[PDB]
């Protein structure tokens, strides 16, 4: 039949408001008061923000308001934090114990400050080496936005081969989290002095060097 | 949803 | 919350029938029928394929099933077909003001051989500590299907409270790669006996454990 109409957006700004209408029909959003609103951050599990058009779980953000106007219903997200950058969904009872969901709205929160990456470079630890492999890891983290390049260096002459960068997941903030790795056999590991990892983000480059001299 |  | 756990990756083939489990934390379960299965596609809405334990709503083919014994609600795709590929969540009504989901499965149809992780844990670098900074990273490498569950522990006590996980990416070997971490301070690092990164990937569960045998 139909799947509730929702717009792919709600671009608010830090503090500023945003309200998300979701248009239903007679058959559902018309003749029943069973509208739920979900707050799904990318690939995660969905949570019950609004549960009966307006009314939230005792464990939801103080001002995440909602309503119904006849065939269209809404969510007054008014306390613009950024935690909530996500995909939101509506859902209405209709026929016999049947529930239909929305298209999805993709809320986006603007004028977030530029976060610039914390680069931490890792050397193979003993256990790894006991087995006679030696991988290295460049954890690129806590940044905004999420377009970054990670350039490994053998030493000068770039070791960008055997590399496996694995790009950026928003983390418990809405600040990113990328990784990249080098497979080294301990031989090459004990070959050529220093290695690098150079995370270039929005112009600001960061290069971290590990050398074989530590305490394992 | 739960409703009912 | 996630007070109902699901197999991170659940998979078969065109023909392989696939059972997912939503196991309950709930000292409630049994005093319920209300387990509900929500299938999901890639940038599609959750789609409520099973209601209160047994009953499919219209257009949910009779070969999606629901069963629940003790704590574990269960669902069976009773003859996997291609676009059964999807993230399957489980709801439980719990009361009201509290409507909680499982963490989502992932029905993969295998078109590649299965690949159990290569969980390579790393310990806080010396120079890294040389700044008063202690971060552990648990590079999960080389899995298929691309879904995994990382836990972090210390001294027989789970540490939910310091971690980030990324989201499995496709490496040039069509094998997936994740990261994950526990960023802290030399105090919490130092004051402990062990630090196990645990990782689970359908069936196989591998725990790698580091120790605070630090230098300076």
């Amino acid at each position: 039949p139909s799947a509730l109409t929702q717009p792919p957006s709600a671009s608010g700004s830090l503090g500023q408001s945003v309200t998300i209408s979701c248009t239903g029909t007679s058959s559902d959003v018309g003749g029943y008061n069973y509208v739920s609103w979900y707050q799904q951050h990318a690939g995660k599990a969905p949570k019950v923000i609004i549960y009966e058009v307006n009314k939230r779980p005792s464990g939801v953000p103080d001002r995440f308001s909602g309503s119904k106007s006849g065939n269209t219903a809404s969510l007054t997200v008014s306390g613009l934090q950024a935690e909530d950058e996500a995909d939101y969904y509506c859902s209405s009872y209709e026929g016999s114990d049947n529930f239909v969901f929305g298209t999805g709205t993709k809320v986006t929160v603007l004028g977030q400050p530029k976060a610039n990456p914390t680069v931490t470079l890792f050397p193979p630890s003993s256990e790894e080496l006991q087995a006679n492999k030696a991988t290295l890891v460049c954890l690129i983290s806590d940044f905004y936005p999420g377009a970054v390049t990670v350039a490994w260096k053998a030493d000068g002459s770039p070791v960008k081969a055997g590399v496996e960068t694995t790009k950026p997941s928003k983390q418990s903030n809405n600040k990113y989290a990328a990784s990249s790795y080098l497979s080294l056999t301990p031989e090459q590991w004990k070959s050529h002095r220093s290695y690098s990892c150079q995370v270039t983000h929005e112009g600001s480059t960061v290069e971290k060097t590990v050398a074989p001299t530590e305490c394992s | 949803q739960x409703h009912x």
